[PDB]
């Protein structure tokens, strides 16, 4: 298939493995999650423009809006963790081991 | 929480699951999962302690990862089919990604690693919603894509869920983690029979939701989250020990109880398809789930652990908690095996 | 293509003026300065209210993103449905504003 | 109900103007004689090519030429 | 004022669209002969290039159907120069 | 690693000992790398050197189990001249169990791994013989 | 070179993700995702997605990543080998993909991929006096009624949900 | 559980965006409208198991319309052999493949 | 698969309308009024055959009828037409509304010397009927045979023989 689709899929997998290998910050995890969402937006957009499938052109905007709402929810969770420990470090989120 | 806001948020949880169940477009499937997660996050943060914020953060991260893998599976389906019908997928890569996404949303092993934490971090009612209502939408999507689900992948997920949910509950003393590892093992049982007969998948899901709702309703009616506080129930309310006895013997699949009903039927549908080793090892691994159920019945009904003195004050008050459908769910989780051929209503 | 030329010219003029502004007084040899804030050394206190107005911006901006195809949407032949859903989206932005109002979310940055 | 209106018009006239403009925007397209013409103009606008019909022999309401009398006319739009 | 002027602008839009409609059969005939010209040129040059290659059928359709498929961009401008490729595939996107 | 098991089963029993031994060694090495990957995943080592030491230990342990399994099974099928016989994989599984006990430096684990892995390898041979399906395709 | 430009932008796009997947700090991570959003927007714009590209700017970058940078600015107090090694690793993996598919005109990571420029697969016609992408987005109000209902309900629920969980009571 | 509420009530909540061959604004066709119409009208009602083997040809034509893998592979072959014969000196382009001929209309 | 059938380059030779787009836009309404019939025959053939290779000759008739349109302008009214398409040609959007007096002079000269009436607002967008002698394409999509459907359900529903037949249950 098309050569640009390779790069958009590979970008999704790069942001996946960034989201699947944390360092310390929860914000870096949220950024990897939104990089995944951005790559999904780009790939859906290039297909829908490429196929001239007219009614799915509203689809990526929906894919934006919901997920950005999702992002807002994630930011609030980070802030609540940041209102508990002072930082957003994921190693402070370990009370549920016992 | 404001009760009007609580009602609107719970109707939004239900509306997300309904939009997953009734829609014919993959974007509306993804939208229903997004709406379900977005509305269920405040139900988990109902009490505002750091454990609920940690549980909601872990739940958000796993369900958001699953939603993004779901949308990548949808987008690859759009690549290789040009359409959006919620049916079989037209690429094994999209099938693998959607099976991974739904195994994450169900918390099947080895994506189980959020289920015992999050259930421990949230209250018992939100744990009831997580372990019963949050299974219905991904099992519906698995119900509709079973022409494209790889056999080896879903059976590996099934046996790994049954074994890990067996060995996980053997070390536990918290009741919510016990119900969570029980959840993992039962989801393994439900997806092991998905490609063979999905009616028995629906049967196992309904019987599991009845038994789980019975156990969480008993845990709420007695205000018990640990084994050792459940062991004070005989000195407070001796009927509840008999109820947790018969319901924990039913969740272990001991006949003549109703929880013997699914797994037997599952074996009954896996030997027709000439699989003998697999339901045998599944049923042998279910003895682990039975073992920690028997541990709880020894702690609660069949012996009497020592109580404290302040229990004498709690004798002077009856339970004013709304035990909604608790006799109904107790009957329907124990005495239902003579009505086993009712399962054809799920065909 | 003309747009890419124009963006490159604007970026090049901006980078040129920034390089000139950062390196024209560096040619002077003025002195080396030692120089050993209202807050003394205290950590940045988080305010919940700035985060609430930023999230309220994001949510109303998503509602704006839904509202943006209206000048093209008015050209449809299903005008009753288009008008109903347009008034419904502006009404849901208004209901989000009213719920943000009446639960004290717009307070001390009103 | 009249004292409430003067009270909120003295205290919060921005919100009174807001709910008044919003209420007019809601109810007034269902009361206007020109709302029919918006639909009529949007369906009179030819974005597409008017793909012709194969003449079978019995279509007296379909013209053979654009300057034929039968067919949809737009004198209502030229006049208004 | 906006009522009168937008109604006149809609009448002007309909006049422009009717001019477009009246010109479209000439443009469609020219476009059909244009794309068949380019495909026949590509077919003849494919015939005079792909002679050494074993088992090559010149003009072999990749579709099992015998229906006319609308030609792709690379099917028309694949053998031509990259300047015509750019001026036929990014020009409207890049035009100002 | 689906082709690993196929190139293990493609050689007939008691015929080519070296490539059977190498195929079982490679299958054990793949399984040991899987165990090593999940082990350094869920349990963080204190260093990179400790992590690769755990990885090499588990990989060499499982590879030695596979090597001595395939060697003992093929030599038993050679000297007994019985290729379709699950007693050969019984002795091979017990040899791999003694290998696991020597790697864990303990005799009780060795006898347990002998018994259970010998029964497991006998069951795998019987499933190869009578066509037992564990991932059975849906037929009805 | 200019016939490959969308592909070239995609390369920068992948490099941009290796900018923040290596996770140097959430602030440089936000900067890398902003640059990635701009170049992926350019990819969208070079197919004719003008409205969708300006949604990448206005709503993703100008709306959402502003809130990411804003929230990040209210954490991580203002003043690696792992980031450097992962960055050069992703760089080398992407340029090895580039080298393979440019010397072979075919590659196969998971699927087969052509090595020509992606201009080849476009359409050779016109849309008349409209943009097809614009009319398909404008049909959100005519054809997308249920989609508008569930989207607006999710946004209203999102406002309510943020005001619940951020209250702390 | 696909509770088919849309067919039970007769409402169209999401069938309109489901296929490319559906009703589109201003009757804009998809680039693979005809192939998808043929694949759907082949595969309609006969079930998916019979559709995978009795309608494979229309599905292959439709997938090859969508992704153009055979077309791009054929253009790769022609362009690669063409540049190889340019390198060998055995081929020269015509004037109408160099831009010297004042195009048609 | 099979070999695609392209027509020869001789089958694509026709006398081209080598005028600019403002010349075409200035003459557009009279072109739609006068060159109605072969244009609509061609576009009927073009939407029915779904193949340009089955539509060449009618297309040539379009390119035959356009030229006879322009010669009949070039013989009689070259000055008002030139003065009108130049003014149409000035505008970057080629507005009709900027050029109403040159339009009025061109319409006056054409209606006097040729009797052509300019079409009113609404007329050129009508759906017209076309009487052709070419046949209707019976399979314009070149569709092959469709598969036979599965056999439907018929017969009155009898009860289940011995009930569920589940292991020991008699009902
Ligand atoms: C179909 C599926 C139905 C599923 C269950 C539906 C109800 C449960 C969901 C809502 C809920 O919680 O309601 C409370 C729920 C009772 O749960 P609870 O709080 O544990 O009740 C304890 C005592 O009732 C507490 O006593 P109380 O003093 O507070 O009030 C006395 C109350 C007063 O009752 C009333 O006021 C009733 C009149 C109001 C109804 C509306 C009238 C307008 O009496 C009762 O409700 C008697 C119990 C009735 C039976 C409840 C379970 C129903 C059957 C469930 C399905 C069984 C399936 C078996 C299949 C087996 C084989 C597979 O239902 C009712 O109160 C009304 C039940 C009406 C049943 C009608 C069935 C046919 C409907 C058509
Ligand atoms: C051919 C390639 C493909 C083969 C099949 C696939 C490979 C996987 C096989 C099945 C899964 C086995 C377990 C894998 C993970 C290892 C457990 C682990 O993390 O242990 C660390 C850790 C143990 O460390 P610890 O708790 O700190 O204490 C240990 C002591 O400090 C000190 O402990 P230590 O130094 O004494 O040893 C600790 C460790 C070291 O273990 C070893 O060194 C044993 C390695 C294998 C030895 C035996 C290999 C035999 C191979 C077959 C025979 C060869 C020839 C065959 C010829 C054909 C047949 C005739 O022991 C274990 O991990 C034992 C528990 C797990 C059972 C392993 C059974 C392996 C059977 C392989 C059959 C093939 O355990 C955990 O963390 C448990 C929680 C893990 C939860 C997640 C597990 C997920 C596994 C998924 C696998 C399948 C993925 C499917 C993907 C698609 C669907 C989504
Ligand atoms: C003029 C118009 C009006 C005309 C009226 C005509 C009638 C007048 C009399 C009205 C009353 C009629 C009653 C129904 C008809 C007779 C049904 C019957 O006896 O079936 C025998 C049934 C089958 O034996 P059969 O000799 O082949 O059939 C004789 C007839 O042809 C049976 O006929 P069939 O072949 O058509 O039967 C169909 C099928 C026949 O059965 C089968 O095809 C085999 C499958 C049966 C279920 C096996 C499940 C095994 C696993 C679970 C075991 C649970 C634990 C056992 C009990 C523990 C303690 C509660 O039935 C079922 O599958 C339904 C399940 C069994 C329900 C039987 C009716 C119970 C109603 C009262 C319940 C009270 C509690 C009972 C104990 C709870 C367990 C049932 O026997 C058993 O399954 C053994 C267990 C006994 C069942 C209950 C017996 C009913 C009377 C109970 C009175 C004592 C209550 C003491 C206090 C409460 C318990 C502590
Ligand atoms: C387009 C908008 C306007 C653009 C900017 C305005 C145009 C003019 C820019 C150049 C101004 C003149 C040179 C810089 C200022 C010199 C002032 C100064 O401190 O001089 C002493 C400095 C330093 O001399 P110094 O050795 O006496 O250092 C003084 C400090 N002590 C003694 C403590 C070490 O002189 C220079 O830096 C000389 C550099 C070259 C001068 C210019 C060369 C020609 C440029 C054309
Ligand atoms: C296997 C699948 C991935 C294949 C590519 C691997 C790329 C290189 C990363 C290897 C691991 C390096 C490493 O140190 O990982 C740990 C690090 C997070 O650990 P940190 O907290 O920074 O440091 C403590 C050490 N545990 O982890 C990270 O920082 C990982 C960040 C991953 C970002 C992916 C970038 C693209 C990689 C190529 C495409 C895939
Ligand atoms: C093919 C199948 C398709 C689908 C079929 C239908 C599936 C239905 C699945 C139902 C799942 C129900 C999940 C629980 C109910 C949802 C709301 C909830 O959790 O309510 C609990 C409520 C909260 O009150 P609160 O005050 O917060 O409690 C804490 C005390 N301080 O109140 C309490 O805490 C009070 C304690 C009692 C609450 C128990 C409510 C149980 C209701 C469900 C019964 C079981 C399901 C129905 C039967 C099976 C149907 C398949
Ligand atoms: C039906 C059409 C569509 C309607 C929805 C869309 C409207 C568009 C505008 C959206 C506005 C969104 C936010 C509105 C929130 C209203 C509630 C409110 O603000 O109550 C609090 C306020 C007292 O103010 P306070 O709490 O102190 O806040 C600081 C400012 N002083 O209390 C007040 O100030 C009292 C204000 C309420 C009474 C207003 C009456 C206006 C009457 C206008 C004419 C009739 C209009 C009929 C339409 C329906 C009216 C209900
Ligand atoms: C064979 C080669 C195996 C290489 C990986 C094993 C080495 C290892 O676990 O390294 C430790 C590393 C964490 O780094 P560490 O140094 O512990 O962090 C503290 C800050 N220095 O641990 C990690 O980064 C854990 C993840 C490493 C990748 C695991 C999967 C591939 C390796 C195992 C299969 C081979
Ligand atoms: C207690 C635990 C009891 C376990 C009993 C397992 C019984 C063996 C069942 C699997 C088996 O060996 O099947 C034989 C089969 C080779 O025969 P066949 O089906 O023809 O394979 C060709 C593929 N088309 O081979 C296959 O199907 C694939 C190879 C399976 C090998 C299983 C053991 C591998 C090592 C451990 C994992």
């Amino acid at each position: 298939m098309s050569l640009v689709y390779m790069n958009i899929m590979m970008a999704f997998t790069v942001s996946l493995t960034g989201l699947l290998m944390y360092r310390s910050h929860l914000m870096s995890s949220l950024l990897c999650l939104e990089g995944m969402m951005l790559s999904l937006f780009i790939l859906a957009t290039l297909m829908i423009l490429n196929s001239h499938f007219t009614l799915a052109s509203m689809m990526p905007i929906i894919l934006l809006v919901f997920a950005a709402c999702e992002a807002a929810l994630g930011l609030s969770l980070l802030v609540m963790v940041s209102n508990t420990y002072g930082t957003d470090y994921v190693q402070n989120l370990n009370l549920l081991q016992c | 929480m404001n009760p009007i806001i609580l009602i609107i948020i719970l109707m939004t949880v239900m509306l997300g699951t309904i939009i997953v169940m009734i829609s014919t477009h993959w974007l509306l499937i993804w939208i229903g999962f997004e709406m379900n997660m977005l509305a269920i996050i405040p139900i988990m943060m109902k009490k505002h302690n750091p454990r609920a914020t940690e549980a909601s953060t872990k739940y958000f991260l796993t369900q958001s990862t699953a939603s993004m893998l779901l949308m990548m599976a949808i987008i690859i389906n759009l690549m290789f089919s040009g359409q959006w019908t919620v049916m079989k997928l037209f690429n094994p890569m999209a099938s693998m990604l959607m099976t991974m996404a739904l195994a994450m949303k169900l918390g099947m092993a080895p994506f189980h690693f959020w289920v015992p934490e999050v259930t421990q971090g949230i209250p018992l009612s939100s744990g009831l919603i997580l372990l019963t209502w949050q299974k219905l939408a991904p099992m519906s999507v698995l119900y509709q894509i079973l022409p494209s689900i790889n056999l080896d992948l879903i059976l590996t997920l099934s046996i790994l869920s049954i074994t890990i949910g067996g060995w996980g509950g053997l070390n536990q003393t918290q009741l919510r983690k016990i119900m969570a590892y029980s959840s993992i093992a039962h989801m393994g049982w439900m997806t092991a029979v998905l490609l063979y007969n999905p009616t028995m998948t629906l049967l196992n899901l309904i019987i599991y939701i009845i038994m789980t709702s019975t156990m969480f309703t008993l845990f709420m009616a007695n205000s018990t989250t640990t084994t050792l506080s459940l062991s004070h129930t005989w000195n407070k309310a001796p009927i509840m020990t008999i109820l947790v006895l018969i319901t924990l013997l039913s969740m272990g699949g001991l006949p003549p109880l109703s929880g013997f009903m699914p797994k037997w039927m599952i074996i009954q549908e896996m030997t027709k398809n000439d699989s003998i080793i697999l339901p045998t090892l599944m049923a042998i691994t279910a003895l682990l789930n039975l073992y920690f159920y028997m541990r709880l019945t020894y702690s609660t009904a069949l012996t009497m652990f020592p109580s404290t003195n302040n229990m004498k004050m709690k004798w002077q008050f009856p339970t004013t908690k709304r035990m909604t459908l608790l006799p109904t769910m107790t009957v329907l989780s124990t005495m239902l095996l003579p009505l086993t051929p009712i399962l054809s209503i799920l065909e | 293509m003309n747009l890419m030329i124009t963006l490159l010219t604007n970026f090049t003029l901006a980078t040129l003026l920034v390089t000139i502004a950062f390196w024209l007084p560096q040619l002077n040899v003025y002195s080396e300065k030692t120089s050993p804030d209202p807050m003394g050394s205290a950590r940045l206190p988080f305010s919940m209210k700035f985060f609430l107005v930023a999230i309220t911006f994001l949510l109303f901006d998503l509602e704006i993103a839904l509202l943006l195809p209206l000048p093209w949407a008015s050209q449809t032949t299903n005008l009753n449905t288009m008008l109903t859903m347009a008034l419904l989206l502006i009404f849901l932005l208004a209901v989000s504003l009213a719920y943000e109002w009446t639960q004290k979310g717009l307070e001390w940055t009103e | 109900v009249a004292a409430f209106l003067k009270n909120v018009w003295a205290k919060e006239p921005v919100l009174v103007a807001s709910f008044a403009i919003a209420g007019l925007a809601v109810i007034l397209p269902t009361l206007s004689p020109y709302t029919k013409y918006s639909l009529m103009i949007n369906r009179a606008t030819p974005y597409n090519y008017p793909v012709p019909l194969r003449d079978d022999g019995n279509m007296p309401d379909v013209p053979s030429h654009p300057q034929d009398p039968q067919g949809p006319s737009l004198e209502w739009l030229k006049r208004l | 004022s906006m009522m009168r002027w937008n109604r006149e602008r809609r009448r002007l839009q309909i006049e422009d669209f009717e001019a477009r409609i009246a010109l479209m059969p000439l443009l469609q005939a020219e476009k059909d002969r244009r794309v068949l010209q380019m495909l026949r040129e590509n077919l003849e040059e494919e015939a005079t290039i792909m002679k050494d290659v074993p088992g090559w059928k010149v003009g072999e359709s990749v579709f099992h159907t015998t229906r006319w498929v609308t030609p792709m961009m690379g099917e028309l401008y694949g053998l031509r120069t990259g300047e015509e490729i750019l001026s036929s595939t990014y020009g409207f996107i890049w035009y100002t | 690693a689906k082709t690993l098991l196929h190139q293990y089963w493609d050689i007939p029993e008691g015929t080519e000992c070296h490539r059977k031994t190498y195929a079982a060694t490679s299958i054990g090495g793949a399984s040991g790398l899987v165990v090593s990957a999940y082990s350094v995943a869920l349990k963080t080592p204190t260093s990179f050197l400790e992590g690769v030491a755990r990885t090499g230990r588990y990989t060499f342990t499982a590879a030695a189990i596979g090597a001595i399994f395939g060697l003992t099974s093929c030599i038993s099928a050679q000297v007994r001249e019985k290729p379709d016989d699950p007693l050969n994989y019984l002795i091979g599984g017990c040899a791999g169990g003694l290998t696991l006990g020597a790697r864990t430096r303990s005799y009780g684990i060795g006898a347990a791994a002998c018994a259970y892995m010998g029964l497991t390898a006998a069951l795998v041979k019987m499933g190869q013989l009578e066509g037992w399906k564990v991932f059975a395709e849906p037929k009805v | 070179m200019m016939t490959y430009i969308v592909f070239i932008l995609s390369i920068i796009f992948v490099m941009g993700f290796v900018g923040f997947s290596s996770k140097p700090s959430p602030i440089y991570g936000g900067l890398g995702l902003i640059v990635s959003g701009g170049v992926g927007c350019g990819i969208v714009l070079n197919f004719g997605g003008s409205f969708l590209g300006l949604m990448v700017f206005l709503i993703y970058l100008g709306g959402m990543m502003v809130v990411f940078g804003y929230t990040t600015a209210m954490a991580t107090e203002q003043y690696n080998k792992v980031v450097l090694g992962t960055f050069i690793t992703g760089l080398l993996m992407e340029f090895l993909m580039v080298y393979y598919v440019l010397k072979d005109k075919e590659v196969e990571i998971v699927f087969k991929f052509n090595g020509m420029g992606d201009w080849v697969i476009y359409d050779t016609g016109d849309s008349g006096f409209f943009s097809e992408e614009a009319m398909g987005i404008a049909a959100l109000y005519s054809y997308g009624t249920w989609l508008v209902i569930v989207t607006g309900w999710s946004l209203l629920i999102g406002v309510v949900v943020i005001m619940e969980i951020t209250r702390g009571n | 559980p696909f509770f088919d509420v849309q067919k039970k009530l007769g409402v169209d909540l999401d069938h309109w965006m489901t296929i490319q061959s559906a009703e589109q604004p201003h009757r804009i066709p998809a680039r693979c409208h005809a192939f998808e119409k043929e694949w759907i009208e082949c595969a309609h009602g006969i079930g998916s198991i019979r559709a995978e083997k009795e309608c494979k040809i229309e599905f292959e034509d439709f997938r090859e319309c969508l992704l153009r893998q055979k077309t791009m592979k054929r253009l790769n072959a022609i362009k690669r052999q063409r540049d190889k014969l340019i390198k060998e000196g055995k081929y020269t382009p015509p004037p109408h493949h160099s831009g010297q001929e004042d195009l048609r209309p | 698969p099979g070999i695609v059938e392209l027509p020869s380059l001789e089958d694509l030779k026709v006398q081209e309308v080598k005028v600019s787009s403002s010349v075409l836009k200035a003459a557009a309404h009279h072109y739609g009024a006068q060159c109605d019939k072969p244009n609509k025959e061609f576009m009927l053939c073009r939407w029915e055959e779904k193949d340009p290779r089955r539509c060449l000759e009618e297309g040539k008739l379009v390119n035959q009828c356009a030229l006879e349109f322009f010669r009949q302008i070039k013989r009689h009214c070259a000055e008002p037409f030139t003065e009108y398409w130049t003014c149409i040609d000035y505008s970057g959007l080629q507005l009709f509304r900027r050029c109403r007096k040159e339009q009025a002079q061109f319409d006056k000269c054409v209606l006097d010397k040729l009797g052509w009436v300019r079409p009113d607002l609404g007329e050129l967008s009508k759906v017209t009927k076309v009487k052709t002698d070419r046949p209707l394409p019976e399979n314009p999509y070149h569709s092959r045979a469709r598969p036979e459907p599965n056999p439907e359900v018929e017969g009155d529903l009898k009860p289940a023989r011995h009930g569920s037949r589940l292991f020991f249950w008699t009902m």
